């Protein structure tokens, strides 16, 4: 069942008084026909933004930018294992000691670390535009259809996925918590994975500027919340992993005897 | 951001905190640098122009 | 023109609480009081008993010239809906059958204070449903200056003055008398109370769905702990 | 009971005699029917401001404009509400540590207190509007029926909240005087609390520019009358409460053993 299979949000062309309805209208406009009408007040011309019409537009675009953010993470991943192919292919006729191999070995993790940071840059803002344009859509029916919950958990994966590696962990909670709220998201353990760690992240910050009390029980409350969530989900409750992580929460947390 | 010194979707700026960030600001700061500098020129070459006009 | 029927469909107001009104506009239930001419305010507005609307528009002299506060005089139109017959059992306003019109009541009223001029229209229908023309039924009152007194009928050697008939106007192609009444005026009249009625319900209707609402999202805070 | 159901201050419309005297006056105006008639001598004229058709006009345009003054705040209130639901539902991409949250914060409450002192003064010009409305109304008779006092009452009231929002304290004093004369109005202890905080301000006024003693004891005698009635009135003597400000304003007051 590929929801994107034939990418548009919703099918458009019944009653015969319903055609009648139709009829009169086009008659009307046609009378009225004036291509270079602009309207003083916007608030009438701006209930198109409820058409259908208008919401297939705004998720073909959203989809456009979904498959250029994609498109610049893999077609990275092409030319890192390609880079790294040249690179041992060719001769290396003035390298006689070990010390020189970890040179030009340290070299290559540069270059493919400069080139995997630059890739990522690209996709999230491509992430990010299809975000608005998926947030610019004001029919909950049609918020509601599996087309549009595809694209849009699709969109968030991705961008919390580019967003991580950009270290930017704290901007990966707002968006995590909007994920796992979508048909059955809450069920994947990688989406409690992250906030896991993202909200350790946010208990450091924390523990190290010296914030208050308060704040530091929320994050503490909330990454033990989702490590211990993720753990359920991917080696099932009541198992030897499970027990461990109920003793490093456990330690982790104030418990009142 | 038409400087190039921020982004104009996610609204981030340069940042320096980090040594291998420091070290490609300098080329960030090039091409800053010759927007301006290239303004200038545009905006110089127009009172030029316009004095030309004025006398005569 | 079927309009009449459209004012049938307000009676889902008697078991609806108003807590909304527009602007300088009045809106109350009540019983008829004695003769039928007008409405008589009603101490429980929510009783089943009550069978009367009172809707009532006001505004003032000269406010196109934008001097209200000048106090140039008052004026305010007002239409009073009479039903026959008691209200449903059940105390739910939301499902309520139309109920027939026993008649539909229209009052103007305008006083300029600075000309010393009072126009007092009073239009009483009291066939709303039963026959598209009904002219006989339609009695219209005029008074101009407090002339005639209060129930003087129009008599036959002075016409047009006092109550009166909408049958003994004339339509003669020369003077469309009556043409021109429905067509410019009466139609418009009741359009414009129809669509009033039907927005206070609604508006009030809309009030209930927020509280609702409000319940839900104020339970939602004991999440975030 | 809802004095102000009908939106009117006296039913306008009965003994043969006086249904005699009202023809002949009829009749009398039909002879001298001048409508560019207008009086030098104006003081016949204003014998109109003594009928019921004058106060059923003034006492509508009073209500009319309370009833602007009132949307004021409602509206205001509505768009605070939905303000702070629309920041907090959108994206803050660019937002990863806990001071930028802080300054958003910041930002937003800078927005929604300009905008209450905005509709504050927008309200407070209806109020008293409605209060010249009221003032103009000479007829004692008619003064005195409980719609009048209904809407007196509200529109008191009204001006008080929102002046001393305004932190205009001093012009309620006699605002709020004019409101404990009406009806049972004295009966209502937040009257009281808002004197004992009005005459609060008095008093530190003349004791910060060094005024006369008179009338710093005088705001302080009103001070504490009107502090101890609310307490009165809000919970009751014999109560803990109760005890507690008769020990405050007596270590305040001044006692001659």
């Amino acid at each position: 069942v590929d929801e994107l299979l034939k990418g548009e949000l919703v099918p458009e062309n019944l009653t015969e008084d319903q055609k009648k309805k139709k009829k009169e209208i086009m008659e009307q406009e046609s009378l009225w026909k004036n291509p270079d009408f602009k309207g003083y007040n916007k608030t009438f011309q701006e209930l198109h933004q409820l058409s259908k019409t208008f919401a297939n537009n705004q998720f073909r675009l959203a989809l456009s930018n979904y498959q250029s953010g994609v498109n610049t993470i893999m077609k990275n991943r092409d030319w890192v294992e390609q880079y790294r192919k040249e690179e041992a292919e060719k001769k290396r006729l003035d390298e006689k000691w070990y010390w020189q191999k970890v040179d030009r070995k340290a070299r290559e993790e540069r270059v493919v670390y400069r080139e995997k940071m630059k890739a990522k840059q690209d996709a999230l803002n491509y992430f990010s535009k299809a975000i608005n344009h998926l947030d610019e859509i004001k029919n909950p029916d049609l918020r509601e259809r599996p087309e549009f919950k595809r694209l849009l958990s699709d969109v968030y994966r991705s961008w919390i996925m580019a967003e991580y590696d950009l270290q930017n962990l704290p901007q990966t909670i707002p968006i995590l918590e909007l994920y796992i709220e979508i048909d059955d998201n809450e069920k994947e353990y990688p989406a409690h994975k992250y906030l896991a760690s993202a909200y350790s992240f946010e208990e450091n910050m924390i523990k190290k500027t010296k914030g208050p009390d308060d704040m530091l029980f929320k994050y503490r409350y909330k990454k033990n919340v989702h490590l211990l969530r993720a753990t359920e989900l991917k080696y099932g409750k009541d198992s030897p992993e499970y027990k461990h992580i109920v003793n490093v929460i456990n330690r982790d947390e104030v418990i009142s005897v | 951001a038409a400087l190039g010194l921020r982004n104009p979707t996610v609204l981030t700026f340069i940042s320096l905190s980090t040594a291998g960030k420091a070290n490609s600001v300098i080329g960030l700061c090039d091409d800053a640098l010759r927007v301006i500098s290239k303004q200038r020129a545009d905006l110089g070459a127009y009172y030029n122009r316009m004095e030309h006009a004025a006398k005569g | 023109s079927e309009v009449n029927k459209r004012l049938r469909l307000h009676t889902v107001l008697f078991k609806m609480k108003v807590r909304t009104l527009p602007h300088k506009t009045v809106l109350y239930k009540g019983k008829p009081s004695a003769d039928g001419e007008r409405c008589e305010a009603a101490d429980k507005q929510e009783a089943q008993d009550n069978t009367c609307l009172h809707l009532e528009v006001f505004d003032f002299v000269g406010s196109e010239d934008g001097k209200s506060s000048k106090n140039l005089g008052a004026k305010f139109k007002k239409m009073e809906l009479f039903f026959e017959g008691s209200n449903n059992a059940d105390p739910d306003p939301r499902k309520e059958q139309p109920r027939n019109l026993t008649k539909i009541r229209t009052y103007i009223y305008q006083n300029n204070f600075l000309l010393e001029d009072k126009v007092i229209s009073v239009i009483a229908d009291v066939a709303p449903n039963g026959e598209p023309a009904h002219n006989d039924k339609i009695e219209l009152f005029y008074q101009h200056d407090d002339y005639p007194v209060w129930g003087t009928p129009e008599t036959p050697s002075e016409k047009g003055v006092g109550k009166y008939i909408l049958s003994n106007v004339e339509n003669t192609k020369s003077n469309p008398i009556r043409n021109n009444f429905k067509k410019q005026f009466y139609f418009k009249n009741l359009d414009y109370f129809d669509k009033l009625f039907t927005k206070i319900f609604d508006y009030n209707d809309r009030d209930s769905n927020k509280h609702y609402k409000k319940n839900v999202e104020a339970l939602k805070g004991s999440l975030k702990y």
